C-alpha cells in the first residue's frame, strides 16, 4: 500500500 | 501504522556507567540532564556486550568440541 | 525567541499546501492503467547452444588455420608411456636416500 | 569519379524541383543513395591506386575522405532542418544549394590527380562554407568570423598557387601519379626553404596549425550547425590530405623543417587540449579539442613514418566521426536552451537519459578508448612520435591526461550533477536528433571490427 | 583441446550473452539481476573445467 | 541583453565606477575592478577569490550545486572554484606545516630507501649452486661453443 | 513474519542468524585446530635452523695454522 | 531498525565465508610449484609475522 | 526497511525525548509547551534539545532554522516539512 | 641477522660478502673434496619443463613430487611424502649453503689471524 | 556573514553557534556516550561561567578567543550526518529528484496510464494559474519602494488566497523519490 | 600558547577566526542591510520569473551573460601591450617553444650520431 508516483521525464520517445 | 513507543520511566540510571558520570559531575559541582536519553545504550538487551578476546573466541567452545570429536574419530579410525 | 506571526502564518499556509500535494502524489487502486498484454531453458540457450556455435567455430574455423590455436606441450615424466608411439620413457637414476 | 560527380549535381535539380514540403526528405534520401555508392571506392589494391582516368584517381587515403564527405551530407541535411523550418522556402533551397556545391568540392578536392585542379576545388570550397557561416549563422560576430576564415586561408593558399605553378614549370607536370615517379631531392637552400613554405602553409592553416588556429574558435563557432560539422569533421582535412600529397614533393628539406612546426603542434597540444579545461562556450570547447586533435595530424605528417601516416589518416577518419557528433551534441542543447554556455543547463541525465548515453559514447570516442579507431589513430601517431624520439611520449601521455579531462568535465558539466531549476522547456529527445547520433556513432563503431579500410594508402 | 577452448571461450560469450539481452529490450524485465546472477553462477561453473583440467 | 549592461572598460572616473557598480549588482565600496595592466579585464569585479565550497551550503541558492544566487556577478574563474574543482576552504593543519610535514616525510622515506639499498639485508648462505655449468644450454648458451667448466663440491 | 523494529531497545533476533553465525564461528575454530594439529610447522618451523658455530673445522676444512 | 535476514545477504556473505575459510588451503594446494620456497630460517625469523601481528 | 515518519511518531518521539530530559517534568509538558516562556529554559538548553532532536532523528537542523524552534510543535512541523510526512 | 651488524657495525673485511664469494679455492684445506653429484638427467628436466630456478642438485625429488601429483588428480592431498623429500633435500642444500657462508667466514679470520701474526712476528 | 533575513549575526546568534560546533566537535572527540556526557557538562559549565557578562566588549572578546580555543580543538575528520553537507549520503538523491514539469512533456498514452494523477494535476495547474495575478498585486502592494530589503516572503493576507511564490516550495521533489 | 592560523591561497582564513566580523559599527550594519537590499531584489527579480506559471523557457541571468561575454569577447578589446604583457606573452609563449626544440633536437641528434656510428642498438626495430 500507500504507492507514490514516480516523475520521471518522458521515457516514451 | 501506530508504533507503540515504551514507557519512558524505565530509563534510569543506575547501574549505567552515567550514574558514574554524575558521581563525577557531582564531585566538582554540576549534574547531568541529558543521563535518562542516554540510558538505553547502557541498559537492556545491549548490557554486557563481550571484549575483543570473547568477540575472537566467538565459536571457540562449539569448535573444540568438535575439534576433539574429530580428533578422537581419526584416532580410532586408524586402529 | 522564534519566528514572528508573519513567517509562523506563512509556513503554515506552506506546510498545509504541500501536504496536500504530498496527498495527491498518492496512486489510485486502478493505476497504473496497463495496456492489454522449458524448466532448464537457460542451460540449453546460454549455456548448451553457444557451446555448439563455439565448439563449431574452433573445430572447422579456428584450428583448420595454422597458429591459432597453440597448446604448450604436456610435461614429460620418467616413467610415462607416449599414447602416438608407445615408446617408455626410462626412470631416473636410483636415489642416494637422506632418510 | 563521374558516378559521383553527376548525382551530386543531379542533387541540384532534384532540390530545386520539389515540392515544399518533400526538399528535406528527397535531398535526404538521394545523398543517402550517393553514399551507399560510395562504397565503390573500396577497389583498392595493394600496388596500385584507383585510376580513373585523366583527371581523377583514388588511393586508399583519398577513400575514407570520399565516403566520410558522402555521407556528411545527410547527416547535415538533418541536422540542419529543425532550425531553417521556419525559413523562406527558396533561401532554404539555397541552403540546400550551398551544401550540395560544396560536397561537389569536396569529392573533386579529394579525387584531383593534378594538384592545380586540387587548388582550385580546395579554393574553392571556401565560397559555400563562407556563404552558410556569413549567412545562417546565429550571431553578430559571423561576418568577422567569415572574414578571418577567408583571409587565413587565401593569405596561406595564394603562396601555394605561385609555389604549385612554378612547380608545373620546373617538373612538367602536376599529375601526382607522374609526381611519384618524376620527384627530385629538394636540396638545402632558402629557395627550397621558401618553396616548403609556400607548399605546406596553406595545409597549416587548414588543419589549423596552432598559432594559425585563430579563425577556427569563430568559425566553427560562429555557423550553423551543417556548417559546423562539414568544418570539423571534412574542411579540416584538406589540410591533412593535401599535406600527404604535397611532402612527396618536399624531401629531404622537410627532415629539418618540420622541426619548429612539430614543436608547434606538440606544445600547441598542449594548450589547446587545457584551453579546452577553461572554456565556457561548449561549441568553442569542441573547437579548440578540434585543434588538439589536429596537431597529432600535423606531427603524424612532418615525421612521415609508415605508422604515422596510417595513425593520421584514422585520426582524420575518427576525428571527423566524433566532432560532428560533438557538435550536434552541442545543437541538440542549442536548440532547447538557446545559449553556448556549457555550465547553463545541467544535470541533463535527469531529462535526457538516452541523449546522455549519446553524450557519453561521444567523450569516451573523443578521449581515445579503446578498440575505437579514435584510439588507433591516436596510439599509432604515439608510436611514430616515440620512434621519432623517445622524449615526446611526456608531451604525448599528459595530453592523453588532458584529453580525458576535457571529455569527461563536459559530460560532468552538461550531464550531471543537479539540474537548473529555472530551465523548463527541455523537450525529450526528438527522434531525428537520436537518429543523428546514431548515424554519427554507429559507422564510427562499426569500423572498430573493419580499421583497414581507413589505415590510408600503406596498410 | 577441444574441451578447454570450448570452455575458455564459452565463459566470456556466456558473459557477453545478458549484455545482448539488456540492449535488444522492449520490456521490463523479469528480474534481470537474477537473471546476470545466474549467468555469472554458470560462468563461475564453466570455468572451473578448464581450472580442473590445469590442476590435472 | 544591451550594450551597457555588458562589461566595458576599465572605469576611472567616479561615476563610471558607480554606473559599473551598478550594471554588475552590487555596492561601489565593493566593487574593485581587476587592477588595468592591460590583462584584458575591463571593468570586471575582483571578486575575493574564494571557492564555492565555502559558501553557506543550507541557505536556499538559486543554483544549489553551484552555490550562487541569479543575478549575483560570477567570479571571473567560476568555473573554476566550482565543488568539482580547486577548494580554498580552510584546513585544521596549516598550509605551510602540511607541505613540510609531506615533504620531509616524503624526503626521508626516500633517504632511508637509499640507505636500506646501501646496506641491504640477507641470509649468512652461500650463492644458490645450478649443475651443468651454471645451467649453460639452459639459459639459451649456444651449443656449438663450450663454456669454462663450472664445478661444485660436496660440503 | 519479517522483523519489526523497536525503539530504544535490542532488536528481534531470527534463530537462523543465531545458528548460522555460531555454525561458521564453530566451524572457524574447528579448521584452525585441525591445521594446527596436522600441519604444526606453517606456524612453528618446518626444518632445524642449524647453529654454525656448532660445526667443526675438519668438515669445514679449516687447517689449524 | 537493524536487520539480515535476506537470503541473498546470508548467502552472498556466506559463499565468500567458506572462501575465507578455506580457499587459500584449497588453492595452495592446488597450484604447482613455481619457485622453491624458503622453508629454513630462524626461530626468531619464522615467529616474524605472528609475533608482530599479535604485537 | 526505512519505516514512515508519522506526525502522531514525530511527536510522541519528540515529546519522549524531551520527557528524558532533567529539566522538564513530563506533566507540565505538551506540544504547545514554549522553551523559555512556559518552561523557563535556557538558550543553552534550547540548542541542547536541537541536538538531541538531530541526534534522536538523524538528520542536522541548520542553525537559523534551529533558533526558531521554540515550542515541541514547531519541531514536529519542521521534521514534518523535512522528511515530507502524510503523503 | 647478528651477522649483518657483523659486517655494518663491526669490520667488514672479514666478513664474507654474498655478491662475490667463495673468494677461496675449493680444495683450500680439503684434501680430495667430492663433487655434487646431479641425479636427475638433463633431458629429464628438460622434459619435466622445470623452471630454471627449479633445476638445481635435488630436482629429481621435484620430478618425483609433480608425476605423483599429476597421476593422483582430484586428490590433492595425496603427495604429502614426495613433497616433504622434496622439501628437506631443498633443506640440505640451504644447509650446504650455510656451511659455505660459515667456511667463508672462519677463512677470513684466519687471514685476519695469519696477517695479524705477520705483523707482530715482522 | 551571509543570512537570507537577518543582515548579520548577533553575539547571541555566534554564543549559541559556538556552543553548538564546540559539541559537535567534542562529540567526534569524545566518542563514547558517557565520556561525552561527562566533558559535555563540562563544556556547558565552561560556558554558563562567563553567561553573565553584561560588557559586551569583554563578551565580544571572550567569543574570539573561544573561536581560537574551538579552531585549536576541532576534530580533523569531526562527525557530519549523511544527509547533511560533507556526509556520505549527501544530494545523493539530487539525478532522481526530476521536476514537475516534466510531466507536462509525457505523451498521451503515458499520461492515460495515470488517469486520476492528471485529472487531479490539472486542478492544481488551475489553481497556481490562477493564484498568480492574486499573488503578484499582493506582492506589488506589500513590497517597500526601493524593493524588498529582506528576503521574508509574507503570508495570504486574505482568505482563499495563496501565499506568494508558493509553486516550487509546495511542487519540490521528495528527499527519497 | 595556540598556534595563530595562516591564511594562504589555497586555504583562507575562516569566518569564525577573522576580526572584521567582529565590527559591531554602524557602517558595517549599513554596507550589510544594503548588500541584504540589493540581493533580496535580485532574489525577486528572479523568483517573480522563475514562479511565473506563463514563463516557459529560459531565466536569462545577465550576470552568466556579463560572465561568458567578459572570459571571451571583451579580452582584446580591454588589451593594452606594455611591458608586463610582453614579458609574459614571450616568457609563456615561445619561451616552451624553444625549449622543446632545443631538447628534441638534442636527443634526435645524439640518436643520429649513434645510429650513423652503429652503436644504437636497432636490431629488431623493423616497424617506425
Ligand atoms: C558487423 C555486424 C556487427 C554486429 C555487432 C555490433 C557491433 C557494435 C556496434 C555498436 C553497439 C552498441 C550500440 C548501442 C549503443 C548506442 C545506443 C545506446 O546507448 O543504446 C542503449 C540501449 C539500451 O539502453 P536503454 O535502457 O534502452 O536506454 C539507454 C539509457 O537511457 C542510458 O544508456 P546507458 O548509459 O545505461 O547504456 C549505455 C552503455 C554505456 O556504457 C559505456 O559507455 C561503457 C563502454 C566502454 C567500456 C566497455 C567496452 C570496452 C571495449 C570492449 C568491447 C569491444 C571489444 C570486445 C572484444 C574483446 C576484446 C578485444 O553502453 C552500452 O550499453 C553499450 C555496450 C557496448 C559499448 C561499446 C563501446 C562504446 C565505448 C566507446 C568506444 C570504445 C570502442 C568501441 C569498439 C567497438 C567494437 C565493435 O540499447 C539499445 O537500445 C540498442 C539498440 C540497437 C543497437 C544496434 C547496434 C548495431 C548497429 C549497427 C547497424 C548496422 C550493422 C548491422 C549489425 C546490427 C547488430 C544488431
Ligand atoms: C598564413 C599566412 C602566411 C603564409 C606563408 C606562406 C609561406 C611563407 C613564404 C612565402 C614566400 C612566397 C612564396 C614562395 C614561392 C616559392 C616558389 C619558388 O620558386 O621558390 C624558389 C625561388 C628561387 O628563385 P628561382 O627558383 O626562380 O631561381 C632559379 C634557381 N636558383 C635559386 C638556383 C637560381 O624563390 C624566390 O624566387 C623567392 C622566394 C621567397 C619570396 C619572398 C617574397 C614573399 C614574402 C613573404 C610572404 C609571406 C606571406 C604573405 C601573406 C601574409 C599574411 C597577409
Ligand atoms: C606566429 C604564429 C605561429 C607560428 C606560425 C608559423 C610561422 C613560422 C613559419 C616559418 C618558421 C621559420 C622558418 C622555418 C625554420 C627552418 C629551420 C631554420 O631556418 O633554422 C634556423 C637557421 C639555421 O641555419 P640553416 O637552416 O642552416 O640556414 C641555411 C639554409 N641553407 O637560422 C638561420 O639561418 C638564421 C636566421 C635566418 C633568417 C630566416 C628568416 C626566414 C624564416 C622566418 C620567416
Ligand atoms: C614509479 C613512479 C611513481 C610516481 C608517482 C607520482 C607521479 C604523479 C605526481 C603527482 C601528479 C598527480 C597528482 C596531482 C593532481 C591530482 C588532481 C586531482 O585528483 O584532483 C582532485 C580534485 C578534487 O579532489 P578532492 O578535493 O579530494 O575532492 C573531494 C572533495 N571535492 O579535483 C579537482 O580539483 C579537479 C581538477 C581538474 C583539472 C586537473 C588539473 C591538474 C592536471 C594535472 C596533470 C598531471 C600530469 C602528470 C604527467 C606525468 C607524466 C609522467
Ligand atoms: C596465535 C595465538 C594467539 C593466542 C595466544 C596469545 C594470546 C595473547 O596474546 O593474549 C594477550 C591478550 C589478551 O590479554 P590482555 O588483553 O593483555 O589482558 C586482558 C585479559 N585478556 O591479547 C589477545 O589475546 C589479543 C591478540 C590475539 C591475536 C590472535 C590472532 C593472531
Ligand atoms: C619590450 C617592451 O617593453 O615592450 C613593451 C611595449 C610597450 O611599451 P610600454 O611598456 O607600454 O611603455 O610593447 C611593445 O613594444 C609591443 C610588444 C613587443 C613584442 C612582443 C613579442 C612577443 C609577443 C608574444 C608572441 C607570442 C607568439
Ligand atoms: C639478522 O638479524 C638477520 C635477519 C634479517 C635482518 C633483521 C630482520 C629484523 C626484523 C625481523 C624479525 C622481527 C622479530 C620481531
Amino acid at each position: 500500500g500507500k504507492r507514490l508516483f514516480i516523475i520521471k521525464p518522458s521515457g516514451f520517445y | 501504522s501506530k508504533m507503540e513507543l515504551p514507557d519512558y520511566k524505565q530509563w534510569k540510571i543506575e547501574g549505567t556507567p552515567l550514574e558514574t558520570v554524575q558521581e563525577k559531575l557531582a564531585a566538582r559541582g554540576l549534574r547531568d540532564p541529558w543521563g535518562r536519553n542516554e540510558a538505553w545504550r547502557y541498559m537492556g538487551g545491549f548490557a554486557n556486550n563481550v571484549s575483543f578476546v570473547g568477540a575472537l573466541l566467538k565459536g571457540f567452545k562449539w569448535g573444540f568440541a568438535a575439534f576433539v570429536v574429530a580428533v578422537g574419530a581419526e584416532y580410532y579410525l586408524e586402529s | 525567541s522564534g519566528y514572528t506571526p508573519d513567517e509562523k502564518l506563512r509556513l503554515q499556509q506552506l506546510r498545509e499546501l504541500r501536504r496536500r500535494w504530498l496527498k495527491d502524489q498518492e496512486l489510485s487502486p486502478r493505476e497504473p492503467v496497463l495496456p492489454p498484454r522449458r524448466h532448464s531453458i537457460f542451460a540449453f540457450t546460454h549455456v548448451l547452444i553457444p557451446v555448439w556455435i563455439i565448439h563449431y567455430y574452433l573445430k572447422y574455423h579456428v584450428t583448420t588455420k595454422p597458429y591459432t590455436i597453440v597448446e604448450k606441450k604436456p610435461r614429460i615424466f620418467p616413467g610415462d608411456t607416449i599414447l602416438e608411439t608407445g615408446e617408455v620413457i626410462p626412470p631416473m637414476k636410483e636415489f642416494p636416500d637422506q632418510h | 569519379m563521374l558516378k559521383y560527380i553527376i548525382p551530386t549535381m543531379m542533387l541540384m535539380p532534384l532540390t530545386w524541383l520539389s515540392k515544399n514540403s518533400m526538399i528535406w526528405i528527397n535531398t535526404t534520401l538521394h545523398s543517402l543513395l550517393i553514399s551507399l555508392t560510395s562504397l565503390l571506392l573500396l577497389n583498392q589494391f595493394g600496388d596500385n591506386s584507383l585510376n580513373f582516368s585523366l583527371t581523377f584517381f583514388s588511393d586508399s587515403l583519398s577513400t575514407p575522405l570520399l565516403i566520410l564527405t558522402m555521407w556528411l551530407l545527410p547527416l547535415m541535411l538533418m541536422a540542419s532542418q529543425h532550425h531553417l523550418s521556419k525559413e523562406n522556402l527558396a533561401r532554404k533551397k539555397l541552403f540546400i544549394s550551398m551544401l550540395i556545391l560544396l560536397q561537389l568540392f569536396l569529392i573533386m578536392t579529394f579525387t584531383a590527380t593534378e594538384l592545380i585542379f586540387f587548388y582550385i576545388m580546395f579554393e574553392a570550397t571556401l565560397v559555400p562554407t563562407l556563404i552558410i557561416i556569413t549567412r545562417w549563422g546565429n550571431q553578430t560576430e559571423r561576418l568577422n568570423a567569415g572574414l578571418y576564415f577567408l583571409f587565413y586561408t587565401l593569405a596561406g593558399s595564394l603562396p601555394l598557387l605561385v609555389a604549385l605553378i612554378y612547380i608545373q614549370n620546373t617538373m612538367g607536370s602536376l599529375n601526382f601519379l607522374i609526381l611519384q615517379y618524376w620527384v627530385q631531392p629538394m636540396p638545402n637552400s632558402w629557395s627550397n626553404t621558401f618553396m616548403w613554405l609556400a607548399c605546406m602553409m596553406a595545409f597549416m592553416v587548414k588543419m589549423p596549425l596552432y598559432g594559425l588556429h585563430l579563425w577556427l574558435p569563430k568559425a566553427h563557432v560562429e555557423a550553423p550547425i551543417a556548417g559546423s560539422m562539414v568544418l570539423a569533421a571534412i574542411l579540416l582535412k584538406l589540410g591533412g590530405y593535401g599535406m600527404m600529397r604535397i611532402t612527396l614533393l618536399l624531401n629531404p628539406i622537410t627532415d629539418f623543417m618540420a622541426y619548429p612546426f612539430i614543436m608547434l603542434s606538440l606544445w600547441g597540444m598542449i594548450m589547446t587540449s587545457s584551453i579546452c579545461l577553461r572554456q565556457t562556450d561548449l561549441k568553442s570547447l569542441i573547437a579548440y579539442s578540434s585543434v588538439s586533435h589536429m596537431a597529432l595530424v600535423i606531427v603524424a605528417i612532418l615525421i612521415q613514418t609508415p605508422w604515422s601516416y596510417m595513425g593520421a589518416t584514422a585520426l582524420m577518419i575518427a576525428h571527423g566521426l566524433t566532432s560532428s557528433m560533438l557538435f550536434c551534441l552541442a545543437n541538440s542543447n542549442y536548440e532547447r536552451v538557446h545559449s553556448r554556455t556549457m555550465i547553463l543547463a545541467r544535470g541533463l541525465q535527469t531529462l535526457l537519459p538516452l541523449m546522455a548515453a549519446w553524450w557519453l559514447l561521444a567523450s569516451l570516442t573523443n578521449l581515445a578508448l579503446p578498440p575505437s579507431i579514435n584510439l588507433i589513430g591516436e596510439l599509432f601517431v604515439v608510436m611514430s612520435t616515440f620512434s621519432w624520439s623517445n622524449i615526446t611520449i611526456i608531451l604525448m601521455g599528459l595530453n592523453m591526461v588532458i584529453t580525458a579531462l576535457y571529455s569527461l568535465y563536459m559530460l560532468i558539466t552538461t550531464q550531471r550533477g543537479k539540474h537548473t531549476h529555472h530551465i523548463n522547456n527541455i523537450l525529450p529527445s526528438f527522434t531525428r536528433e537520436n537518429a543523428l547520433m546514431s548515424l554519427h556513432m554507429l559507422p564510427l563503431l562499426l569500423l572498430s571490427l573493419n580499421p583497414k579500410i581507413i589505415l590510408g594508402p600503406l596498410y | 583441446m577441444n574441451l578447454f577452448s570450448s570452455l575458455t571461450l564459452v565463459t566470456l560469450i556466456l558473459l557477453t550473452m545478458p549484455i545482448a539481452a539488456i540492449n535488444f529490450n522492449t520490456h521490463k524485465f523479469t528480474n534481470y539481476p537474477l537473471y546476470v546472477k545466474t549467468t555469472i553462477s554458470c560462468a563461475f561453473i564453466t570455468s572451473m573445467i578448464p581450472t580442473m583440467m590445469f590442476i590435472h | 541583453i544591451t550594450k551597457d549592461m555588458l562589461p566595458g572598460p576599465y572605469p576611472k572616473t567616479p561615476e563610471e565606477r558607480a554606473a559599473a557598480a551598478k550594471k554588475y549588482n552590487m555596492r561601489v565600496e565593493d566593487y574593485e575592478p581587476y587592477p588595468d595592466d592591460g590583462m584584458g579585464y575591463g571593468d570586471y569585479p575582483k571578486l575575493p577569490d574564494r571557492s564555492q565550497q565555502e559558501r553557506d551550503p543550507w541557505y536556499d541558492w538559486d543554483h544549489p550545486d553551484l552555490r550562487l544566487n541569479w543575478g549575483e556577478p560570477m567570479h571571473w574563474d567560476l568555473d573554476m572554484y566550482i565543488r568539482n574543482r580547486v577548494d580554498t576552504s580552510p584546513t585544521p593543519v596549516n598550509w605551510n606545516l602540511m607541505c613540510k610535514h609531506l615533504f620531509g616525510f616524503v624526503a626521508f622515506m626516500l633517504f632511508m630507501f637509499w640507505v636500506g639499498e646501501t646496506y641491504p639485508t640477507y641470509q649468512p648462505v652461500g650463492p644458490k649452486q645450478y649443475p651443468y655449468n651454471n645451467l649453460y644450454l639452459e639459459r639459451g648458451g649456444d651449443p656449438n661453443k663450450e663454456p669454462e667448466p663450472v664445478v661444485h663440491y660436496e660440503i | 513474519a519479517h522483523i519489526e523494529p523497536r525503539y530504544r531497545q535490542f532488536p528481534q533476533l531470527t534463530r537462523s542468524q543465531v545458528i548460522q553465525a555460531e555454525f561458521f564461528s564453530a566451524t572457524m575454530w574447528f579448521w584452525i585446530l585441525w591445521r594446527f594439529w596436522h600441519d604444526s610447522d606453517a606456524v612453528l618451523g618446518h626444518f632445524p635452523y642449524p647453529d654454525p658455530s656448532q660445526w667443526t673445522d675438519e668438515e669445514l676444512g679449516i687447517p689449524p695454522d | 531498525n537493524i536487520n539480515e535476514n535476506n537470503p541473498f545477504l546470508i548467502n552472498s556473505i556466506k559463499r565468500l565465508l567458506i572462501g575465507s575459510l578455506f580457499a587459500g588451503f584449497i588453492i595452495s594446494n592446488n597450484i604447482p610449484p613455481m619457485t622453491i620456497p624458503q622453508m629454513t630460517m630462524p626461530h626468531y625469523l619464522k615467529m616474524t609475522a605472528l609475533t608482530v601481528t599479535i604485537l | 526497511d526505512a519505516p514512515p515518519l508519522t506526525l502522531e511518531g514525530i511527536k510522541d518521539r519528540v515529546l519522549y525525548v524531551l520527557k528524558l530530559y532533567d529539566k522538564i517534568d513530563p506533566e507540565k509538558l505538551s506540544v504547545n509547551s514554549h522553551f523559555m516562556k512556559d518552561l523557563g529554559l535556557d538558550s543553552l538548553d534550547q540548542v541542547e534539545i536541537i541536538m538531541a532532536m538531530e541526534d534522536e532523528f538523524g538528520f542536522e537542523i541548520p542553525d537559523i532554522d534551529a533558533e526558531k524552534l521554540m515550542c515541541p510543535q514547531e519541531i514536529v512541523d519542521y521534521i514534518a516539512d523535512k522528511k515530507d510526512v502524510y503523503e | 641477522g647478528a651477522h649483518l651488524a657483523r659486517r655494518y657495525l663491526g669490520d667488514a673485511s672479514v666478513e664474507p660478502e654474498p655478491l662475490r664469494m667463495p673468494t677461496f679455492p675449493p680444495d683450500y684445506g680439503f684434501p680430495e673434496r667430492k663433487e655434487r653429484e646431479m641425479v636427475a638427467t638433463q633431458q629429464e628436466m628438460n622434459d619435466a619443463q622445470l623452471v630454471l630456478q627449479q633445476r638445481d642438485y635435488c630436482a629429481h625429488y621435484l620430478i618425483r613430487f609433480l608425476k605423483c601429483k599429476r597421476d593422483s588428480f582430484p586428490n590433492f592431498l595425496a603427495c604429502k611424502h614426495e613433497q616433504h623429500d622434496w622439501d628437506y633435500c631443498e633443506h640440505l642444500d640451504y644447509v650446504k649453503r650455510m656451511k659455505e657462508f660459515e667456511r667463508e667466514r672462519r677463512l677470513l679470520q684466519r687471514k685476519k689471524r695469519r696477517e695479524q701474526r705477520e705483523a707482530d712476528m715482522a | 556573514a551571509f543570512l537570507p533575513s537577518a543582515a548579520y549575526l548577533t553575539h547571541q546568534q555566534k554564543v549559541l553557534q559556538l556552543y553548538k560546533r564546540a559539541l559537535r566537535h567534542l562529540e567526534s572527540r569524545c566518542v563514547h556516550r558517557d565520556k561525552y556526557r561527562y566533558f559535555a557538562c563540562l563544556l556547558r559549565a565552561r560556558f554558563d561561567e562567563h553567561k553573565n557578562e553584561k560588557d559586551m566588549v569583554k563578551a565580544t572578546q571572550l567569543l574570539r578567543e573561544a573561536e581560537k580555543e574551538f579552531w585549536h580543538g576541532q576534530h580533523p575528520q569531526p562527525y557530519i550526518f549523511p544527509e547533511s553537507p560533507g556526509g556520505t549520503s549527501y544530494e545523493r538523491y539530487e539525478c532522481y529528484k526530476v521536476p514537475e514539469w516534466c510531466l507536462d512533456d509525457w505523451h498521451p498514452s503515458e499520461k492515460a496510464m495515470y488517469p486520476d494523477y492528471f485529472a487531479k494535476r490539472e486542478q492544481w495547474k488551475k489553481l497556481r494559474r490562477e493564484s498568480w495575478e492574486r499573488e503578484v498585486k499582493q506582492l506589488q502592494e506589500e513590497t517597500p519602494v526601493g524593493g524588498p530589503r529582506t528576503e521574508a516572503l509574507p503570508p495570504a493576507r486574505k482568505q482563499g488566497d495563496l501565499p506568494p511564490l508558493w509553486w516550487h516550495i509546495v511542487t519540490r521533489p521528495r528527499e527519497r523519490p | 600558547s595556540f598556534p595563530k592560523y595562516e591564511p594562504s591561497r589555497l586555504a583562507s582564513l575562516p569566518t569564525t577566526l577573522d576580526p572584521a566580523e567582529y565590527d559591531i559599527s554602524s557602517e558595517t550594519r549599513k554596507a550589510q542591510a544594503e548588500r541584504l537590499a540589493i540581493r533580496s531584489r535580485l532574489k525577486r527579480e528572479y523568483q517573480l520569473q522563475y514562479n511565473d506559471p506563463s514563463r516557459r523557457g529560459v531565466v536569462e541571468d545577465p550576470a552568466l551573460i556579463r560572465w561568458t561575454c567578459a572570459r571571451s569577447a571583451n579580452v582584446y578589446p580591454n588589451f593594452r601591450p606594455n611591458t608586463k604583457t610582453s614579458l609574459l606573452g614571450a616568457l609563456f609563449g615561445i619561451g616552451p617553444l624553444i625549449f622543446w626544440y632545443y631538447v628534441f633536437k638534442t636527443d634526435r641528434d645524439r640518436k643520429e650520431k649513434l645510429i650513423q656510428e652503429g652503436k644504437l642498438d636497432r636490431t629488431f626495430n623493423i616497424s617506425y
